[PDB]
DNA sequence: TTTTTTTTTTTTTTTTTTTTTTTT
DNA sequence: AAAAAAAAAAAAAAAAAAAAAAAAAAA
């Protein structure tokens, strides 16, 4: 975790929460089950 | 002839192979070991002795002072086990040393003293062991296993050839001392000899020759030999030797005395050097080109200019020869270097060291050990010599140096603790040849390289630390201090050897809590063996070498009782008869064969010397004199298992049992087992709850009663005599007047110990098993403990197995227990918690325990006491009140702090105990409680005296009948005044007031205990500072059987009790009787436990023999009949040993075991001798019982028959403690953390479970999303959002708000700790 | 939720951008990391422009 | 400050966490070099506390990296901000990727073969527990309780009106049983609880396979779908009915196990000669008949009237009635099977592959539904049959061939033949290993044959003449043939010759050992046969 | 005599699930 | 009486990844 964190932190990067591991950490729900629809609308509201 | 308490039950023995050495006592690694820890040693080599004379005397530093040790005592404790355990102090005697202070003078470097001082100092109190091998540390009874850790020695490892690509093996030497830094010697890919001091850094080896004042020529001179090139004016002549031509092809002509004995091309014969050898020949001609890259051996000076033409270890070439030719030097000295014999590891590691002098050396060594601070000219010499060749910081031991001269093949045993230059020598050589083809490594786990430790060697250790503390303390002290005839007390401090003894003692890998729930755990645990713990290979450090069964287990360490899991091996249990060898090592017996008579003399052979004979085995047979019977015998020579000859045999077995442990050897029919499933059964049986009437093994292994009698449960008489008052408290025991001393008139009280919670929560209960005016004699058994019937171990119930798939309900593994299981109460246990509140004295005021607590009704004070602290018996269920407990409350003034019963148990206040700190008021039922002590204290007493003084008074009557003869005048006046009448001028006329001053004194010594006992008891307890008293209650829970009580045979067989039917529905023979128990039987043949199905048989037929037997004694026929049926039964089989001829047995005894076995004769069927399958059948044909061991179920619910009849028989099953309501539990709304907002930890706690990071993959593999969301989002994280779906759902709304995870804010702000930004950007 | 902020009289090296393999002062200055430890510990100067 | 917690404990005990001792140092470092800054101290002194400030913020920061990690009073390595974040003990594998969870429980399981298949038991106590809420819900709803701790004292008390709200709950809300090693997505099932007296967490016994869950002892915990889309993807995916196809393969995981199958293949089999061989009956129905009364055996070659229906139309079924040639078991077993599939299904021994390939059959040709009623039906009817056989083993099940001992004569024989031919130096010392250990297999190849030849098919009976052989019914040969619980390879360590043990270093001892386990092993054979034993187990942990 | 590649060597990560005499 | 941090600790296998130092092998 020191590895990655520092990276990171260095680099500046920045996570967008798409995978199956940033969402759950984070709570919200997932791109993958019964999830998957209601991500693809938080997509379609965006940019739109 | 056979004792008493087995004459009331003896049990049937079916093993044929004579027993020539009994079961030794089973605790004998503890007691010996804690027995030389502490003993007066007139030449102190062990125990306190040996650290006190290495450590003592004491010199200042220079100061002319000097503190001499004289010798030790151990003042007896204050406290005793009993007082020790119910208290809560350590069982420990003070250590007290006489210790000389002398004060030297001025010039006189060894002149006398001026004076001299002596005092008797108090240092340290060490925890004494209890007669049972166990430490009382805080109210417990903690026990130290037995390590295992390899001794120390040289061990010559090699590498196997991993760690390369190429597959070379890198062989390495390692010397391991008892005390100090290790010291290694390992090669590389290169050849090249590499050390590293303490696993440190590598270097060449040849540094630590150069720092031990070895110059190159020295270092060539030791490690290889010299090969002298001559000139004779030309061709450069050469002194052959023919033996150093072996392996070598002759590139010229090999040629002497005019005889071409070899010739340029063909390689060199073993004829040929044979050839050489006869012709004699010392002196060749060979070419120039051969010295063309050899290696000269010393240095050399040109004599004309005295310059260095050349210095040693350097190649010559042939401008180097021919500068040297004309120098004036004829004799050449290289190096024998050959590509298979002497291979020249030394000179390419010296080409590779870089350091040439002495200083160099110990200046690299240094910055090795010491990196970053400069080195000094003082620094590394100091630091050397205080490595490895300092008695202070360095030690091989002893164990060592025997190992380490036995494997450099050195003739004596004994000497310097430190390592010596020859040493170092010898190893670096033994290395070398090892690698070049002589000499084999030795394995780690030949059990002759790994020593054992015991309680007595780990405390002596960290005596000896202490002991060095107090020693550096002292000696800053000294110089610092003057004489000021300053007394040896001020000097000394108690506190550190006391602290160091108590944390070993206390806290550690090995000190650890017994497993106080069987006798048999109790024994298996004393005598096991850790590889873990201080000084030992830890477990993730551990491959599978050490994990292994190497073949010199046999008869050692146990193959097949080892705790499955993560740590198997390594906590490997001791054998039956494994003892320990002086040096620590594991020593087993056997027989010596004479030429070819089995003596029945028995040698101890330790790991070592079993490889050199030849070991027999131990059901090989002999015709009545020691004689095998078969001339071709099996033997285990050197690992290998092998047919020999019946005169080369040299050692046989002494008893069939000794491969296995105790905590195995109790399984009957092991040699049908398998090994996983014994090993099951073996790790199994040391888990059985105490039923509360342990019954009996139906089918044990005749070795159960050494279990219990030589455990300290089972309780047993000190001396032989008759019982004059048994009650199930205590046993009075009048001692026979020849086991009687002259001066006491002794009569041994036994005070049993009756419900008293064990380590393990269950309940450890001694009853009396011996009638009133019933004789007893020595070392027989008065008072069963926990878990035994008449001295037997009785580990469960012993019920009617019938092996067969019933509706599913035994589907995997489970079983179905018939409700006659728990009517009878048979499996009940008793289960006695404790729960503790402690009053403090807070800044804002001191706690009560006053009865009168706030807001709380008057039904819930009801059970309390007057003083607030509920009462002996009353029956507490969930949440009631037990101790009342109030304390100040800042801005009623008070908080209600009581104690209350945790929810879920519920069980009877059998005894309470109050704690006062010294100087502290007592409450009402601390005063009760302290009375009932006293009172009974007093009894005691009272009691004791009563008949001591009696029996005197009856003495001043006899002694009064003459000289004075009072025939009837003496009787009417009371007793007090027999001991004032005159007496006739004779011998007698002394023995009136004699005897009235020795019942002076003995109402002095009465008075005087009695106020002892007072003391003792009305004194103020000491506590932890801060804390005002103690009030502990102790809970008494019975269980019963239910559906996920786990039970378990003894072949490791398990399963989880699926239900408890109805007596109807169980399968029923046609007798009526319902079996009692339902197994399934397809985990019979796939687990191959095939052990099993031959107990249920013994069992079923000894069973049958015991209704016989019963149904003989129902009607009043007679004693003939039932001495002929006994005798009939127990002269069973063929060859079985134990004649037990009735006729010596009285009447009334026949009558004693008719009733004593009426519920089924014990069978027993040692461990690998057995009761054959040919004896079963005759035993089942004694009674009526079916040959074949199957009958006729009928099925309990339809009524009709069950086809292709079916196994019965009485199998002894355990009750496992993994019981189901400590299992069970269930969260909905429990306290949530502080930290990270979430449930807590589990059951106690009421903590939920963990969904971790498995179990969240196994949701995302499904389309689970929301259920997921809830699982980490609201159910435990989010703080608002589990509030509002406890409120929705109590409003009948199904729904959530999720929000964010308080944990994810959590790693948010530490994150934000650190120097790194983390922000959610929108 | 509330935080903190500790004044430091002197200026501190954030160990994970020092210590971490690559570390990446280490490689920023591309001065051997020996270097710099010897630096930290006030073990010898260091010219500055 | 709270996530640096400083609680009293009871008694007037503080526990403190280590993120405070460090920043205590690193106060008092930045205090003393200030002040040094201050008093002008000499270039060593300030230079000496710069560096151990360094240190400290090091330590806080990152401890046990620089240097060596500095302990507290307890002589550990304190934890700082870098051992909170990283490890498994960290806040991502420990607190973040998964945490403890309300609404759930744990226990010890049984069982319970009467459950269908998407229902498991539930214990009446820790069922409670688990829907409190649920229950005051329905209570506050109902009007029982005025308020809520009125409800939660009623509850508390166990009040016996409490018991219809909570069946009246239970009835469709799905709970997730979940085994501790899930190791793949068939390690969390959602049952549908059924109320249960005492302590145990019944558990439909087909789903261990599923799960590898043996009643030996292994713990299971239930955990409640709270939201309403919870409850509906417990309903319509993680369903036991719903999961009855593997992820990794194509085969079902719903095949019977242990002991259905073994009644089945008791029940599904065939006597030479039984009660009533030969007539004629009218139909499976008359087939059971005849078997409740005992007239006619459980197996007895008959022949009896089916009707077998297809859907080779265009989805439409069609019946064929013929009079099959079977025994009155598979007759009885005919009833159980669905419409669609053929009789040919359950002409057989029905072992264990035949009757998962009966299932996956009916899977592939029905759909779900019909499968999913089969499985239990099958489950139900292997169990009473296996429990009608009564099916034991003995000491007499294990028959050692009679000609085992002449085999090992031979070997014998051969060994001392092999060895004295070593003696007169014709075969090296590898040469004369193999050759033993070649003679040494083939003997336990011949006595494994002899058993089994007089182990399956020894059995010999009468029917109008002479003698006829039969596979035979010995009870073990039952439960390896079948495939319940057995094998040809666990067999052979019982009646014949258990082959040859491993050393340690895994070679292949010259001598086997040359005793079964009915025969028990003497002191050296099974020292022998404990290194495989403690292999084995240190290789599973 | 300088420079690049390759090799070696040291160091950094991972290693299952649950259940106490001494300054302010 | 309130507070407070030094030590001489020393120790582990196995395996692999990655960075730094050292040694060939030139032109």
């Amino acid at each position: 975790t020191t590895r990655v964190l520092t990276e990171a932190a260095v680099a500046g990067k920045r996570d967008e929460l798409r995978g199956l591991k940033e969402n759950v950490i984070v709570g919200r729900l997932i791109p993958a089950g019964t999830g998957y629809a209601y991500h693809q609308d938080r997509m379609r509201r965006r940019a739109a | 002839v056979y004792s008493y308490t087995e004459k009331k039950r003896i049990r049937k023995d079916f093993g044929k192979r004579p027993q020539v050495l009994d079961v030794p006592y089973l605790l004998s690694i503890q007691l010996d070991s804690f027995q030389k820890f502490i003993e007066q040693d007139p030449e102190g080599q062990y125990g306190l002795e040996a650290a006190f004379r290495s450590v003592f005397p004491i010199q200042s530093y220079s100061g002319n002072s000097e503190l001499q040790y004289v010798s030790y005592r151990l003042g007896e404790p204050v406290f005793d086990v009993q007082e020790c355990q119910i208290r809560g102090v350590t069982y420990s005697a003070p250590l007290r040393v006489k210790l000389r202070l002398v004060i030297y003078e001025r010039e006189a470097p060894e002149g006398t003293v001026k004076d001299i001082k002596e005092q008797e100092v108090y240092m340290g109190e060490i925890p004494l062991m209890t007669d049972n091998g166990t430490f009382v540390i805080n109210g417990t009874e903690r026990v130290i296993v037995s390590q295992l850790h390899r001794s120390p020695g040289v061990f010559f490892d090699s590498d196997k050839g991993k760690t390369h690509s190429s597959g070379k093996v890198l062989y390495n030497a390692r010397i391991i001392p008892y005390r100090g830094s290790w010291l290694d010697f390992e090669f590389d890919p290169k050849d090249n000899l590499f050390v590293r001091i303490d696993r440190r850094r590598k270097l060449p080896a040849t540094i630590i020759l150069r720092a031990l004042n070895y110059t190159t020529e020295q270092i060539l001179d030791l490690f290889f030999e010299k090969v002298i090139f001559e000139i004779r004016d030309n061709k450069l002549q050469m002194e052959l030797v023919p033996e150093r031509l072996r392996g070598e092809t002759a590139s010229f002509d090999i040629e002497a005395n005019g005889k071409v004995y070899v010739e340029k091309g063909r390689r060199i014969t073993a004829r040929h050097i044979r050839q050489l050898e006869k012709d004699d020949v010392k002196l060749i001609e060979v070419p120039v080109e051969y010295i063309a890259g050899k290696v000269v051996a010393k240095d050399y000076i040109d004599e004309s200019t005295g310059e260095l033409i050349c210095a040693a270890n350097m190649e010559l070439s042939l401008d180097l020869l021919a500068k040297l030719s004309q120098s004036g030097h004829k004799r050449i000295e290289t190096l024998f270097t050959n590509d298979l014999d002497h291979g020249p590891y030394i000179s390419e590691t010296l080409r590779v060291d870089p350091t040439n002098d002495r200083l160099s050396a110990l200046v690299e060594i240094y910055r090795m050990m010491r990196p970053g601070e400069p080195p000094t000219r003082e620094a590394a010499e100091s630091l050397f010599e205080n490595l490895f060749f300092s008695e202070d910081r360095y030690d091989l031991s002893a164990v060592g140096r025997m190992k380490f001269n036995r494997s450099l093949l050195r003739e004596e045993i004994e000497g310097s603790g430190i390592l010596s230059k020859d040493d170092i020598i010898d190893v670096m050589k033994k290395l070398i040849d090892i690698r070049n083809g002589k000499g084999e490594v030795d394995d780690i786990d030949h059990l002759g390289n790994r020593r054992i430790r015991s309680v007595g060697e780990m405390a002596e250790n960290q005596f000896r630390v202490g002991l060095v503390r107090v020693e550096r303390a002292v000696k800053e002290r000294l110089s610092l201090g003057d004489l000021d005839t300053l007394m040896p007390q001020d000097m000394i401090n108690a506190k550190p050897i006391s602290a160091a003894v108590k944390e070993f003692f206390g806290s550690s890998q090995l000190s650890q809590f017994m497993d106080q729930n069987n006798p048999l755990s109790e024994i298996t645990h004393k005598r096991r063996i850790s590889a873990l713990g201080p000084g030992g290979l830890t477990r993730e450090r551990a491959g599978f070498e050490v994990r292994d069964v190497h073949p010199t287990h046999y008869g050692r360490v146990c193959p097949i009782e080892t705790p499955e899991g993560p740590n198997i091996g390594l906590i490997n249990s001791l054998s039956v008869y494994a003892q320990t060898n002086e040096y620590g090592f594991l020593e087993t017996p056997y027989r010596k064969v004479t030429d070819g008579v089995v003596t029945d003399e028995i040698h101890y052979l330790s790991a070592i010397e079993e490889g050199n004979y030849v070991i027999a085995q131990a059901n090989s047979n002999l015709d009545e004199e020691g004689h095998f019977v078969e001339d071709l015998v099996t033997c285990r020579s050197k690992g290998e298992s092998s047919l020999f000859s019946r005169d080369q045999v040299d050692y046989m077995d002494v008893s069939t049992q000794q491969v296995v442990s105790v905590g195995a050897s109790l399984i009957p029919f092991l040699e049908h087992d398998d090994a996983n499933r014994a090993l099951m059964g073996a790790n199994m049986q040391r888990q059985a709850v105490p039923t509360l009437r342990a019954d009996k093994p139906l089918v044990g292994t005749g070795m159960e009663r050494a279990v219990a009698v030589d455990s300290g449960v089972t309780a047993v008489a000190k001396r032989g005599g008759v019982v004059q008052y048994v009650d199930a408290s205590r046993i009075v025991i009048k001692v026979n007047e020849d086991e009687m001393y002259p001066g006491e008139a002794g009569i041994d009280i036994y005070n049993l110990t009756k419900y008293t919670r064990s380590n393990q929560n269950t309940c450890i209960n001694q009853m009396p098993c011996v009638s009133l005016g019933e004789p007893v004699e020595r070392g027989d058994v008065l008072a069963d403990g926990p878990s035994t019937d008449l001295g037997e171990l009785a580990l469960g119930q012993n019920m009617r197995v019938a092996f067969m798939p019933w509706n599913g309900y035994n589907f995997e593994d489970s079983i179905l227990v018939s409700e006659r299981v728990v009517q009878e109460d048979r499996f009940t246990t008793i289960h006695i918690q404790e729960l503790a509140c402690v009053s403090r004295d807070t800044k804002l005021g001191p706690e009560e325990i006053t009865a009168d607590i706030p807001n709380v009704g008057e039904a819930a004070l009801s059970k309390l006491d007057e003083s607030g602290i509920v009462y002996i018996g009353a029956e507490v269920t969930g949440g009631d009140i037990l101790v009342g407990k109030v304390t100040p409350k800042g801005e009623s003034d008070v908080k209600d702090s009581s104690l209350r019963v945790p929810n879920g148990v519920s069980g009877t206040v059998i005894d309470v105990q109050v704690f006062t700190r010294d100087g502290v008021e007592k409450d009402k039922r601390a005063l009760e409680i302290e009375e009932m002590q006293l009172k009974q204290a007093k009894k005691d007493l009272s009691e004791e005296l009563q008949i001591l003084e009696a029996g005197l008074f009856s003495r001043i009557r006899a002694v009064l009948v003459a000289g004075g003869v009072e025939a009837e005048k003496l009787d009417k006046l009371p007793r007090d005044r027999w001991l004032e009448l005159g007496l006739t001028d004779e011998e007698k006329q002394n023995q009136l007031e004699q005897l009235a001053e020795q019942y002076d004194e003995l109402k002095h010594e009465f008075e005087k205990k009695l106020e002892a006992k007072r003391r003792k008891i009305t004194q103020g307890d000491d506590l932890a500072p801060g804390v005002l008293k103690i009030v502990k209650v102790y809970l008494a829970v019975k269980r019963r059987i239910q559906p996920g009580d786990k039970m378990a045979g003894r072949h490791g067989n398990k399963g989880v009790i699926s239900k408890i039917n109805p007596i109807e529905d169980m399968p029923y023979d046609e007798n009526g009787t319902p079996v009692d128990i339902v197994l399934n039987p397809l985990g019979v043949p796939s687990r191959m436990n095939i052990g099993q199905i031959l107990e249920t048989h013994l069992g079923m037929a000894a069973k049958g023999i015991g209704d016989k037997i019963n149904a003989m004694l129902k009607q009043q026929q007679e004693v003939a009949k039932l001495r002929e049926f006994i005798q009939r039964a127990y002269d069973l089989g063929a060859d079985v040993r134990q004649k037990v001829d009735l006729s010596t047995f009285s009447d009334e005894e026949v009558m004693r075991l008719a009733e004593n076995l009426r519920k089924g004769m014990p069978i027993a069927t040692p461990v690998f001798d057995g009761a054959k399958e040919a004896e079963i059948k005759e035993l089942l044909k004694l009674g009526d019982l079916p040959t074949s061991g199957q009958i006729r179920l009928y099925d309990g619910r339809t009524g009709e028959q069950f086809e292709r009849p079916v196994t019965v028989g009485y199998m002894y099953m355990l009750k496992l403690n993994h019981l189901v309501d400590d299992k069970m539990h269930a969260r909905s709304t429990g306290s949530y953390s502080l930290v990270t907002q979430q449930p807590l930890g589990g059951k106690a706690q009421f903590g939920g479970q963990r969904f971790g990071e498995m179990e969240v993959w196994a949701l995302e593999a499904y389309g689970a999303a929301y259920t997921l969301q809830e699982m980490l989002t609201v159910k435990s994280d989010d703080v608002n959002g589990r509030t509002k779906m406890y409120k929705n759902i109590v409003d009948g709304n199904h729904q959530m708000e999720p929000g964010m995870p308080e944990s994810f804010n959590v790693l948010l702000k530490e994150i934000r700790s650190l120097g790194i930004n983390i922000e959610l950007e929108d | 939720e509330r935080m903190g902020h500790i004044e430091l009289a002197s200026p501190t090296a954030h160990i994970w951008f020092l210590k971490s393999l690559p570390s990446r002062i280490g490689l920023l200055l591309d001065m051997p990391l020996r270097d710099i430890e010897r630096v930290l510990y006030f073990e010898s100067y260091v010219v500055i422009e | 400050p709270d996530l640096r917690p400083l609680v009293p404990l009871d008694g007037g005990r503080f526990a403190t966490s280590d993120l405070n001792d460090l920043y205590r140092r690193v106060i008092n470092r930045n205090n003393r070099l200030k002040r040094l800054l201050d008093l002008a101290a000499p270039d060593i002194i300030v230079r000496n506390e710069k560096r151990m400030l360094q240190e400290a913020v090091d330590a806080l920061l990152d401890n046990g990296r620089r240097g060596r990690a500095i302990t507290g009073s307890n002589k550990r390595p304190l934890k700082s901000l870098a051992d909170m974040i990283k490890g498994k003990q960290g806040r991502f594998r420990q607190n973040l990727l998964g945490k403890r969870v309300d609404y759930s429980g744990r226990s010890v399981i049984t069982v319970g073969p009467y459950l269908r298949l998407h229902q498991c038991g539930l214990p009446k106590k820790m069922a409670l527990e688990l829907f409190k809420p649920f229950i005051y819900g329905k209570l506050e709803l109902r009007g029982l309780a005025t308020t809520i701790k009125a409800a939660k004292k009623m509850v508390e008390r166990e009040e016996a009106v409490v018991w219809d709200i909570l069946d009246e709950v239970i009835r469709e809300h799905p709970v997730l049983l979940n085994r501790a090693p899930t190791l793949h997505r068939l390690g969390i099932q959602a049952f549908e609880p059924v109320l249960i007296e005492g302590k145990a967490i019944q558990l439909h016994p087909l789903v261990c396979a599923a799960y590898n869950a043996d009643f030996d002892g292994d713990q299971m915990a239930v955990h409640v779908p709270l939201t309403l889309e919870a409850q509906l993807e417990a309903r319509a995916l993680m369903m036991s009915t719903n999961n009855i196809l593997s992820p990794a393969n194509g085969e079902p995981i719903i095949v019977p196990s242990q002991d259905v199958v073994l009644g089945l293949y008791y029940m599904t089999r065939d006597c030479v000669n039984a009660k009533g061989e030969g007539m004629v009956l009218t139909g499976p129905k008359e087939a059971e008949r005849l078997y409740r009364s005992g007239l006619a055996s459980l197996h007895a070659r008959v022949k009896v009237r089916i009707t077998e229906y297809e859907k080779d139309a265009n989805g439409e079924l069609v019946a064929k009635t013929s009079l099959k040639d079977t025994t009155v078991g598979r007759a009885i077993l005919w009833m159980i099977v669905p419409k669609g599939l053929p009789y040919s299904i359950v002409n057989q021994a029905l072992g264990k592959k035949a009757i998962s390939k009966m299932l996956n059959t009916c899977y592939r040709i029905l759909g779900l539904k019909p499968t999913v009623i089969f499985a239990d039906q099958i489950m139900y009817t292997g169990f009473a049959y296996a429990a009608r056989s009564g099916a034991s083993v003995g000491i007499d099940d294990m028959v050692i061939p009679e000609k085992k001992h002449e085999i090992i004569s031979e070997a014998e024989a051969e060994v001392a033949e092999i060895q004295e031919q070593f003696q007169s130096g014709l075969v090296t010392a590898g040469e004369r290993y193999n050759k033993v250990i070649d003679i040494w297999a083939a003997a336990n190849d011949r006595v494994s044959k002899a058993m089994m030849d007089n182990l399956q098919t020894e059995t010999v009976i009468n029917r109008d003449g002479q003698e006829e052989k039969q596979v035979s019914f010995n009870s073990i040969y039952m439960m390896a043939d079948s495939g319940a619980r057995g094998s040809a390879a666990q067999i052979r360590q019982l009646a014949g010759m258990r082959g040859l043990m491993a050393k340690p270093d895994g070679s292949i001892i010259e001598t086997p050992i040359t005793a079964n386990f009915r025969e028990g092993l003497n002191v050296l054979q099974y020292f022998i046969s404990t290194h495989g034993a403690r292999k084995g187990l240190a290789d599973t942990a």
